[PDB]
């Protein structure tokens, strides 16, 4: 539908996961990407620049900076609040395929902040493994809800191609379908690629969550809820 | 004291009972859980079974306490 | 494992999903891709590439993703006679080593007509593949694994439009990247033998449902030779023939 | 003759049980239980509940003699 063109999307990573899924939203007419990503041109200009002529009508900004830093997190905050379609807006959707839990955690922190819904991917270090998760905050668990052992044990963090692009394809349909609303939008779906399962889930906030924006979008979204045969010659018969 | 694992990435969802002091801090019993089932644990993370986030930086008791028996382990794909 | 670099894979149709299982069969350092598809570029592919045939260009544009692959493509329509035939010859000769089978058929067509000439050219030749498909309104795939003799072949459960002999008369780009990388990822555990290979695999975008079946020939199926290599299959089956813990202190038990 | 045809593509698996003469071509019931289930007819196929595919053209009867009156309706995607 071409109300499609109505949107922003912002994505971090243009990796294996974010390039894909960066030229399936712009071969659907996404009205904007932003792309965010760290390094000739640097990944995210070369990124706009296929793309770009892929399809001529997206809007396209870009950012090559850490978001991790004092700096340049302000600066993401500042676009995620006011990078959508028409400027002055927020973007519609946040995209994580970054490739390490501290960016995924500088995402989180921002969006618990924003309010601002968005979409983590991943995919395993031996590419027989993925995921999507829909992050909601406050109404669905948040990335620090439920933290990876390394994170949880402040320990430092000191085939591939199928795998990125099932997953890619999962999350820009799962995109579409909260966007446009049809279907059914997941809040999680795995990928095993040795056995071929797909589990659907749907995590939960933890009220003791140590995101204390978390918490407080627990509160806000509880207060929101609390707020309301064309022929049959045959005689076949339905029994 | 006592717990009931699941891994939710495998179809069969095979489960572990795992017995535990009180004091043990939980990232010991993930840790312990994910090298029986063969997955990684630095990459591990666990919920209820109603879904509900939890935080292995405490003590098995007070995950008990507070979400009890039935846990279940997700992954979290590190790579984009 | 470089063991992919011994096979070859043909694929027939560069479309949506035909180019993408191209593309990610390439970067995995494939031994060898045979292209066939009738249509030219229109408007994976590029602009400047609009107007060259479908196999050609992808070919250009493949070749320098990965050099050490191998390419061999046809630009014809496999269901015309003269055609047909070398189809054929192709897919039992035009493997890496020239004189051997391809290891594998994908079908990435659009019409069940070209479906059926590779289901017959496959059940002559007893070649393994694997067809594919995304739905009209593109919230729907699957892929499928054929052995013919061993698992059901297109003919053994035929669609209505084709049982009934009447002429086929009647977010696509997110679905075709699911299907090619479900697809691809079946190819890899096929020929690399690692995990479990699906014989069928489907895909419900609506509901994020991928129901997986095994699928058996059916005894009485309209292709002579589906039924001949279910009965090789019979005669080829009656002749065959850990856990570490760095560090434990705190008095976990496993019970 | 009665069958019990079974959607596959839902994860609900729903079903239909349709009586019909035992003279009906099986193309017929075909037809009509994708219309129930409001999928395209032209595109569906039947296997049986062992994944036996089926030819629909036969009657109705020799479909039950031959596979009983469990079936299943899968999907036959056309495009690429
Ligand atoms: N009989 C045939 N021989 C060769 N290529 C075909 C035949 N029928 C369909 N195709 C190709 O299959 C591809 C499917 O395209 P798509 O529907 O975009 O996946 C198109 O590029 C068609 O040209
Ligand atoms: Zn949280
Ligand atoms: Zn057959």
């Amino acid at each position: 539908y071409e109300k499609i063109r109505t949107f922003a999307v912002a994505i971090v990573g243009v990796g294996g996961v974010g390039s894909v899924t960066a030229e399936m939203l712009t071969r659907c007419g996404i009205g904007k990407l932003l792309l965010f990503d760290y390094d000739g041109l640097s990944k995210v200009q070369a990124a706009e620049h296929t793309l770009r002529n892929i399809n001529p009508d997206v809007l396209f900004e870009v950012h090559n900076y850490n978001i991790t830093t004092v700096e340049n997190f302000q600066h993401f905050m500042d676009r995620i609040s006011n990078g959508g379609l028409e400027e002055g807006k927020p973007v519609d959707l946040v995209l994580s395929c970054v490739d390490n839990f501290e960016a995924r955690m500088t995402i989180n922190t921002a969006c618990n902040e924003l309010g601002q819904t968005w979409m983590e991917s991943g995919v395993s270090e031996n590419a027989v493994s993925g995921h999507i998760q829909l992050i909601i905050p406050g109404e669905s668990a948040c990335f620090a809800c439920a933290p990876p052992l390394v994170v949880a044990a402040n320990i430092d963090e000191k085939s591939l191609p199928t795998t990125m692009g099932v997953v890619a394809g999962i999350l820009v349909q799962n995109v579409l379908k909260f966007l446009l609303n049809f279907g059914t939008v997941s809040f999680y779906l795995g990928y095993n690629a040795m056995q071929d399962f797909f589990p659907t889930m749907s995590m939960k906030p933890n009220p003791q969550c140590d995101d204390r924006n978390c918490r407080k979008q627990q509160e806000e979204y509880k207060k929101k809820v609390a707020a309301l045969h064309e022929d049959n010659e045959w005689g076949i018969e339905l029994v | 004291v006592s717990f009931k694992i699941t891994l939710t990435s495998d179809p069969r969802l095979p489960y572990k009972v795992l017995s535990v002091p009180e004091s043990t801090p939980f990232t010991a019993v993930l840790k312990f859980a994910a090298e029986e089932f063969k997955v990684p644990a630095a990459t591990s993370a666990i919920i209820t079974n109603d879904g509900i986030g939890i935080n292995p930086a405490q003590t098995a008791g007070n995950v008990f306490l507070k979400h009890g028996s039935e846990l279940r382990i997700i992954p979290r794909d590190r790579v984009g």
